[PDB]
Order: structure tokens, then C-alpha cells, then sequence
């Protein structure tokens, strides 16, 4: 779910 | 807490991964 | 330019050196500055196990039932994540901002992507080293604040 | 690519042939682990005591990528080893009877089975020691070699070995590389 994106 | 580690490992995935 | 893995592994030989894990005004344990850092370098390396991205849903659910809180996983794209919650580095440390200093990018060395913080600015010894995480927005109910101090801060991190 | 005595991983002070599977040791037990390790199934490689000359010795096995390189191998949780004194068993630093001791000449072979019921069985000619450690650690293996003093060992990863175990299933080493 909840992971960091390098961009959105 | 975590262990350290220096640079990536590919994790190798067993035949069963997937699997019940 | 100089190239990619050249680069990189300088990055690898030099970033142990470069920062620190002190405690936070923002929250908690932070990743610091230790010495200049010029504008467009590579700060850190989001170490971790690479996993296909499939894999992410199986380990969440896995890491409730022991009880790890935080979320440690970062996608590389459509098909990877870097899951640094068992295995990783000082990288797991750095906060979020809403105003931030560094930013996350993904490198391709040899065939294999990696997640590396570079510098924004010019950043100099003693800041606190942050990048937008950019999760995606949640609902009312599972939305955490923003505590980064920033004069625009969204207030949440979701 | 290979399976050799690792480039980096390894006691600085070990005295390594530029082929990578010939090693000399120096002083006090300092370890030198493979360049590949196992993480499920059956692998086996060999080595020769090439020469073991008075008050030296070797503690040989596998070893997780945490053992210490300063300290012999099975001295912590990370390895078991098989001393060429007494054929002592050493895991955790605990010695425990085992077999009997080898020396100068003798080939060793190294067993692992790594299930997706662990087991590492040490053999002496191509015979059988027993079973030494049964239902251990989970995590990566590498062949791992730890000296006292001037003795010299040389490692056969495959896939050929001198003394092919009898009756037992296996990958070698070499498969790795
Ligand atoms: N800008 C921010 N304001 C308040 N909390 C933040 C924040 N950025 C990150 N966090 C919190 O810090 C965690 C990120 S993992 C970072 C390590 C953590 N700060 C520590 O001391 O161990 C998340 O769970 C989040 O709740
Ligand atoms: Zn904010």
C-alpha cells in the first residue's frame, strides 16, 4: 500500500 | 532493529512463493 | 557528465562519511548532514531487498502480524519495490517535507534500477536531510500529520 | 564468473594465491569465505590440506556473511566448522566431539542441505563423519576457510572432486558461478 513513489 | 546493509540484494524468490 | 556508475559507487564509497542518524526536530531519528553537500549530488542510497512489486501486498500483511509499524518499502516503478524493513540502511531514517531539501530518483546500473536521494540545493553541514515521499492521498481515517516545521506545510504526509 | 575465495571478504592478513583457492594462513584464526553462498538446497565442495606443519590448524565449513573474519570460523552463530585438531566441532565457540582429526594430505568435503530437516555432514576421503549440526540458522552459507598460523589449504568448488561421497545427492559449488 503504503510505499514512497519517486514521483505521484 | 533492521539489518544494515550496503548495497541492494535481488530478492531470489523460491519455486513455492505464491504458494498456500 | 561524469558517468552513472561512476557516480553511484562513489556515492557508496563516500556517503557512510558524508551523514549521520542524530535526533529529529521533525520526528524521531533523522538523517543529517555531516559535511557540504553541492546541489545535484548523491546523498544516499535507499538500500533494501528488491522485490517485484506483486510481493509488497504478501509482506504488509506479514510485517502486521509481527508488529512492525512503518512502512519501509519505496517503489522503483510499475514492477519493483525496495523493501528496507528487515534489510537497509541509514536511509530509512529520513524524514518527510513539505519544503525539502533532497529529492529520490531512480538510476539504472548494469540492467538494475536503484532508489538514490540527491540534493535539491546546496545543502551545508548540521541540516536534517528530507525529500517528499509522496504517498499517495488516503482517507480521513488513516491520514498522519506533517510535523516538518516548512512555512508551507501540507499538514499531512497522506 | 567463477566461485572463488572472495576478493574483499576475507582477513586481510590471509595469504591468498592469485588464482583465489590456494589460502596460507598467518598467526591467530582469521577466516576467508567463498565468493557465492547457498540459500536452499544440496552443495558440496572440497578442500586439500596441502600442508599443515607443526602447531597449526584449521577450522573448516560454512559460514553466513556475519562470521567473524578476526575469529575462527564457528566462532559465533553465523558458522560451524570442523577442526583438523581432534575433528572438533565448533559452533557458537563450543567445541563438541565429532571425528577424528585431520591432517596433511587429507581432503575434506563439505555438505550442506538447505531445504525450501538442515543438516551439514563433514567428510574425510569421501567418507562419512556423521552428521554435525542438524536444524540450523536460516540464511546464506558460503564455503568458509579459517587458519591458524602458516598452514596451506586449498578449496575445490567443482565440478569435478577428488572423492565424490557415495550415495548422497548434491549440486557442486561451482554451479554458482
Ligand atoms: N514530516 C514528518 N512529520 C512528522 N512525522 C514524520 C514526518 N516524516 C516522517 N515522519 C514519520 O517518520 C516515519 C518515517 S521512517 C523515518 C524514521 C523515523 N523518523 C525514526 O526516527 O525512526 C513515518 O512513520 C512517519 O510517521
Ligand atoms: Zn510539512
Amino acid at each position: 500500500a503504503r510505499t514512497k513513489q519517486t514521483a505521484r | 532493529d533492521f539489518k544494515e546493509l550496503d548495497e541492494n540484494v535481488e530478492y531470489e524468490e523460491r519455486e513455492s512463493e505464491f504458494d498456500i | 557528465d561524469l558517468p552513472m556508475p561512476m557516480r553511484f559507487r562513489h556515492l557508496k564509497k563516500t556517503s557512510k562519511e558524508a551523514v549521520g542518524v542524530y535526533r529529529s526536530p521533525i520526528h524521531g531519528r533523522g538523517l543529517f548532514c555531516k559535511r557540504n553537500i553541492d546541489a545535484g549530488e548523491m546523498v544516499i542510497e535507499y538500500a533494501g531487498i528488491v522485490i517485484r512489486s506483486i510481493l509488497t501486498d504478501k509482506r504488509e500483511k506479514y510485517y502486521d502480524s509481527k508488529g512492525i509499524g512503518s512502512s519501509y518499502m519505496f517503489r522503483i516503478d510499475d514492477s519493483e519495490v525496495v523493501d528496507a524493513t528487515m534489510h537497509g540502511n541509514a536511509a530509512r531514517f529520513i524524514n518527510h517535507s513539505c519544503e525539502p531539501n533532497c529529492y529520490s530518483r531512480v538510476i539504472n546500473i548494469d540492467g538494475q534500477k536503484h532508489i538514490v536521494i540527491f540534493a535539491m540545493r546546496k545543502i551545508y553541514r548540521g541540516e536534517e536531510l528530507t525529500y517528499d515521499y509522496k504517498f499517495p492521498i488516503e482517507d480521513a481515517s488513516n491520514k498522519l500529520p506533517c510535523n516538518c516545521g516548512a512555512k508551507k506545510c501540507r499538514k499531512f504526509l497522506n | 564468473s567463477r566461485v572463488l575465495l572472495a576478493l574483499h571478504d576475507r582477513a586481510p592478513q590471509l595469504k591468498i594465491s592469485d588464482d583465489r583457492l590456494t589460502v596460507v594462513g598467518e598467526k591467530g584464526y582469521s577466516m576467508v569465505r567463498a565468493s557465492h553462498g547457498v540459500r536452499k538446497g544440496a552443495w558440496y565442495f572440497e578442500i586439500t590440506v596441502d600442508e599443515m606443519p607443526p602447531d597449526t590448524a584449521a577450522r573448516l565449513g560454512w559460514s553466513q556473511p556475519l562470521g567473524n573474519l578476526q575469529a575462527p570460523l564457528g566462532y559465533d552463530k553465523f558458522s560451524y566448522s570442523w577442526r583438523s585438531k581432534k575433528g572438533t566441532k565448533f559452533h557458537q565457540s563450543i567445541g563438541k566431539h565429532y571425528s577424528s582429526g585431520y591432517g596433511q594430505g587429507d581432503v575434506l568435503g563439505f555438505y550442506i542441505n538447505l531445504p525450501e530437516s538442515s543438516e551439514i555432514i563433514f567428510y574425510k576421503n569421501g567418507v562419512n563423519q556423521g552428521v554435525a549440526y542438524k536444524d540450523i540458522f536460516e540464511g546464506v552459507y558460503f564455503p568458509a576457510i579459517s587458519l591458524y598460523k602458516s598452514c596451506t589449504v586449498s578449496i575445490n568448488f567443482g565440478p569435478c572432486f577428488k572423492y565424490p561421497p557415495k550415495d548422497l545427492t548434491y549440486r557442486p559449488m561451482s554451479d554458482m558461478g
